[PDB]
This record gives structure tokens, sequence and C-alpha cells, in this order.
RNA sequence: UGCCUGGCGGCCGUAGCGCGGUGGUCCCACCUGACCCCAUGCCGAACUCAGAAGUGAAACGCCGUAGCGCCGAUGGUAGUGUGGGGUCUCCCCAUGCGAGAGUAGGGAACUGCCAGGCA
RNA sequence: CCUCCUAAAGAGUAACGGAGGAGCACGAAGGUUGGCUAAUCCUGGUCGGACAUCAGGAGGUUAGUGCAAUGGCAUAAGCCA
RNA sequence: GCAAACUGCGAAUACCGGAGAAUGUUAUCACGGGAGACACACGGCGGGUGCUAACGUCCGUC
């Protein structure tokens, strides 16, 4: 709720003049961020996925959950662990990104517009995590990334568009 | 849809209490209301009936759904149903979770008398 | 290189505790004062008349059991 | 508009069906709106006689019942697969 | 005695899907924050706490839309029991039972009890 | 020892007629109560190529239901606690 | 386009169960005693096997 109450102030205001909505949460609202490294190399060991788990227990507030797969894998193998937020964590973490993560990137070409679902999501890897500040030089053990799909209410790629101006949408 | 989730787990219940064809006593949570009934086996008539939303049980109520709410709605169903007579009755949650105004109005009408 | 189908009929009189159908798979269900054994055979609770009916969101063949 | 004229079936089944047949006569249905539906016996004869025009299908038929003219109009006909025979013609009132 | 909503049954496609508008009077739905009752195989997602802070966005509510799905006559046809016949492989005769599909039409489900709001 | 047809629509109705599997196990892989509900294909995303990864979409069991086969399981007999 | 091991549809004969008419030496069932009986065949009805070539062979029924 650390930027829930900035997120209300001034991206609402400027969303509804240049929409024109009735209702309050008719503005698309982000409900989950998921966080999952999608390394994909912890076939051989399960020691990698450990360090992909502490990795998340400490960049995020939470502890991950780990998950099995739907390459040459079999059915029901743990491969990775994902992480979402919902409630105050949402904006925390988004602000803590949007100040320190996103705006420090190497050679940021900027976002892909294009890398929508369709209907109302974005989805991107960003490499180089050494972006993120929280990530500790002492315990890297491979270039990585977060694999970021904002999860938001947004009902078309005109919806997903305007909410990422909201944030300023720095560039493409 | 959390509906459609809630009404099948209330299915199964409804349809294995069928078996005995006795009275139950449907409890119904809503966000800012509370409702409960007492309904024959044959489900098309009931025998009684009472929710927050009746003045009798709002008037010392600031809201008509929290513990209090629940535990009020709880008493004064099981005083009716108790001059009602209802020997032993079953209750049902509609397929609901026993934590909090179910939780809390069954617990007021066991205080009651409720033989359940 | 046993013995499946209908055995007890409806309109029949049958005292309490007769099997009236043993089904392979969930071909009928069993209805009001009706049991349910291990292998989905159907036995009479008491006596009085058999009733076969269709219904159910998927329109279910059921057997039932009504005072006679 | 042909001046088309028939007998009401008196016989409900395959039996005056087949009578119909082998003497070279078939039956047939007149229904549509709230009136209700009846059976008549076609003669095959004159069916095959005045539905060689190719006007018997396009425009809409007058059948004659007990001296009573009215608009029909043939819906469907079936014939035999290889016998150049009506099987069933089925009308609707107009 | 009427219009509207909610709960519970018969009803299980003439009850479903597609389009428009209509609703915050009551009621209903979303929801704020949650350290407090409670909680996650991580998260107030659900569960539970103070309510209208905000709204009718989805949802449901009515009607029209027969577009779609569905049912569906009426006859006839196919098939066939019984007895017989022929050129007895197969077909037919007398009588009875009577397909599927298709067809006109129906098709915006209906019905029962209680509770609440407006007349 | 067991299942599918062969086989003329109650049960049965010859084959050396064609398919076959099973000689297993669980102190859980049973039950109690609670919670949840797949396959199939598609969109975005370094390796990852389209399918090692998550989110969303058509849909709600053609997944799964420990053993070969066949019928059944949405109330889930399917998964977890 | 196909499917004895395809059914999204779906017949009459055959079954017992309930009500009902006349029928027929009770034509119906149990018990008890006493039998033969344990190699049938022709044709028709719908099939399998067999090369539907068979006046070959086997099935349920008259």
């Amino acid at each position: 709720a650390k930027l829930h109450d900035y997120y209300k102030d001034e991206v609402v205001k400027k969303l509804m003049t240049e929409f024109n909505y009735n209702s309050v949460m008719q503005v698309p609202r982000v409900e989950k961020i998921t966080l999952n490294m999608g390394v994909g190399e912890a076939i051989a060991d399960k020691k990698l996925l450990d360090n992909a788990a502490a990795d998340l227990a400490a960049i995020s507030g939470q502890k991950p959950l780990i998950t099995k797969a739907r390459f040459k894998i079999r059915q029901g193998y743990p491969i990775g662990c994902k992480v979402t937020l919902r409630g105050e964590r949402m904006w925390e973490f988004f602000e803590r990104l949007i100040t320190i993560a996103v705006p420090r990137i190497r050679d940021f070409r900027g976002l892909s517009a294009k890398s929508f679902d369709g209907r109302g999501n974005y989805s991107m890897g960003v490499r180089e995590q050494i972006i993120f500040p929280e990530i500790d030089y002492d315990k890297v053990d491979r270039v990585r990334g977060l694999d970021i799909t904002i999860t938001t209410t947004a009902k078309s790629d005109e919806e997903g568009r305007a909410l990422l101006a909201a944030f300023d949408f720095p560039f493409r | 849809d959390k509906k459609s989730a809630r009404i099948r787990r209330a299915t199964r219940a409804r349809r294995k209490l069928q078996e005995l064809g006795a009275t139950r006593l449907v409890v119904h949570r809503t966000p800012r209301h509370i409702y409960a009934q007492v309904i024959a086996p044959n489900g098309s008539e009931v025998l009684v009936a009472a929710s927050t939303v009746e003045k009798a049980i709002a008037e010392q109520l600031k809201y008509t759904g929290n513990k209090d709410a629940a535990a009020a709605v709880g008493k004064a169903v099981a005083e009716r149903a108790l001059e009602k007579g209802i020997k032993d009755v079953s209750f049902d949650r509609s397929g609901f979770q026993y934590h909090g105004r179910v939780q809390a109005l069954a617990d007021a009408a066991r205080e009651a008398g409720l033989q359940f | 290189t046993k013995r499946l189908g209908v055995k007890r009929f409806g309109g029949e009189s049958v005292l309490a505790g007769s099997i009236i159908v043993r089904q392979r798979g969930t071909k009928f269900h069993a209805g009001a004062n009706v049991g349910c054994g291990r292998d989905h055979t159907l036995f009479a609770k008491a006596d009085g008349k058999v009733k076969f009916e269709v219904k159910g969101p998927k329109n279910r063949k059921f057997i039932s059991i009504e005072a006679e | 508009m042909f001046t088309i004229n028939a007998e009401v079936r008196k016989e409900q089944g395959k039996g005056a069906s087949r009578r119909l047949r082998a003497a070279n006569k078939f039956p047939a249905i007149i229904y549509g709106g709230k009136e209700a539906p009846l059976a008549i016996e076609l003669d095959h004869d004159k069916v095959m006689n005045m539905q060689a025009k190719a006007e018997f299908y396009s425009e809409v038929l007058t059948i004659v019942v007990d001296g009573k003219e009215i608009k029909v109009k043939a819906q469907d006909v079936q014939r035999h697969p290889y016998k150049p025979k009506l099987q069933h013609i089925d009308f609707v009132r107009a």
C-alpha cells in the first residue's frame, strides 16, 4: 500500500479523463505479479533449484512454492518454483522495482509493446538480474533474470497500453 | 467462479442429507447480511425464516454481518424453532465453511438449546 | 489368439435387503430408501414398490423404492 | 392453379399405401397453419400427367377435395431410387 | 391485490449460447484496511473481522432479438412378427406393430413456499 | 485366475475363433472431515527451438482414476491437507 | 469412405411384474414310489467355421 495511495491519487485522474469511465474500478488494476525464473537447468541436479528458491526467498518478502511440469522431462518433475503476491506487497514490490530495478537496466533499449497476451496482460523476461541491488553478488551463480508477467484486469491491449503509460512507460 | 464451486460443494451435502427426509436448517452467509431458514424435506415449503435484513435483528446491530450479528440471528432462530418444536432437527451451512458467521450463529443456537 | 442387466423390475414387491440390479459401472444410481454396495449392486432397503426413472443434470438413470 | 382433384384417405397404415402403389396410386398429406392437416389419396397417373410440366413445382397448386378447391404448395416428393414412381408427396397449405 | 430482488424445491434444453439497454429505493454484487477470529503447500486468491469509504465495471434481474442450439408433430418410408406363394440366393401377398432423417410449428421455460423493498 | 467380442437386442446359446493380461501390493495406495478440480490447442516470454518456465484465453474431464482389458467416477471413486 | 470387437439415433416378435374378460378333466407347484434316459436324423428359420464351391461341419428355435 506504499504506492497504492499514490496510484489512486495520480493514475486514476489521468486515466479517467483520457477514457471517461463511469465506475471507480473500471480503470485497469494489477492483481498479481509473477516471479519465476525459467532456469530449466535443474534436471541434472536439484541444487540449482534450491539456489533459485533461496534467491526468490531473499529477493521477495515471502518463501517460494515448488511446482511441477505439465525437452526430455517426465510428468510431475519439479523444475522451478514461482512467487506471487496479493495485497500490500503488490504495491510495495512494484514501487521498489520501478524505483531501483526498472531505472537501472543496462543497455535498456526499452520494453516490448507487442509482448502482450492479446487480452490485457504483459509478459517478458529481463535478464542480467544485476539490475536488482537486492541480488547480492556474493551468492550469484549464473546470469539470470525475472520472467515478470504482469497480471491486470485490462480487457484489451489498449487498456494495457494505457495502464503501462500510467507508469510513464519509459519507451519502446 | 466462486458461486459455481460453492453450489457444487453444497449439492453433495444436500443430496446426502436428502436420504433421510428430515427438516433441514439451511444457513446462508452474505457479505452484508445473514439468512437462516428451516425447510421441510419436500423443499417447496419453509417452516420458519429469519434474516438480518429484518428490523427485528438490525435494531441493536450497527451492521447486519459480523460475529455479534450472527450470534443474535442464531439466538432468534433458535428461540423461534424451539417454540416450533424442532425435536432434534439437522443443520446445514449451505455447503460453506464453519469458520465465522456460520460458526457464531451455530454456537449461539446451540446455547439456546439446539439439539444438533 | 457373471450376470448383468435388470433382475428386479418396477412395480414388483420384494423383501428388505433384496438385490435388484448389479451394474459394471454407474449406469444406474440408487434412489431414496435404497442402498449401494461396493460393486454398485443396488439392494432393497424396505418392502414396497420399485420405480425406474431418469433424472439429473445429465439425465442419468435412477432406481427408487416407494412405500407400497 | 392446376385443376387437381384427389380423394381423402380412409385407412391409416401401410396397407392402403401398398394397395394404392400396386394399383398405380399413392398417398399424400396436406398440412400448414392452424387448420388440422389431412391425408389425401393421389392418383399416380394424373400426378405423372400434370407434373411433367416444369410449372408444377413453381407456383402454388390447387387441390380439389369433395368439391372444394384449396391452395397447397408441394413441400417435397419422395421417389424410388431407380423406379420412376413417386413414393410420397408432401404439401403445405398456402 | 400488483412490480422488483434473495433463499429453497419440482422442473434438466420449449430451461443453453450470441446481441442491446435498463439497477442501486430495498435487496444483491464487487471492495478498503486487516497486527485483531482465521490463513496459505507464497499471497486477505478463498476463508474471517469495521461498512458503505467507492461503484454497478463482471455478475445476476426484465424485455426484445428465433441469429444459434433444442424439441417437434402429420403422413410416408425402412424394418418386422404371424400364415402362405414365386424364378424360394432374394422377393411378394393378407394382417398387425411401426424406424431414423426431414418437414409445418413451437422455441427468450413454466410452476410452489417464505422473506425483504416500492405501490 | 480374469476381461473384450465372436453370439440371433431378458440370462445362456460351438469353435483348436481372434485379442489378451494377472502369480501383484498398501499399516496407505483405507477411512474421517476440509479444500481443490484436467486433458486438448493457442498468445507473450535468452537458451526454450512452437511444446523444460509462469500468466491469460476456448472448454470443464476426450487427463487422471497404481496393474491388461471393458463399464463407470463432476456429488468426484481424480489431487492435497 | 469404412467398421462382428464404430453408435452421436433407434423397431416387432422374448422375458418376468401389476389390473382385466371367457376358456380349458387344475391344463400349475412340492413332496414320496417306480421308469427308459445318457450316439437321434430330414427340412425351414438367423449365423459361425469352412474356399458361403460344397448334398462339409457346429450353433438358439419349430
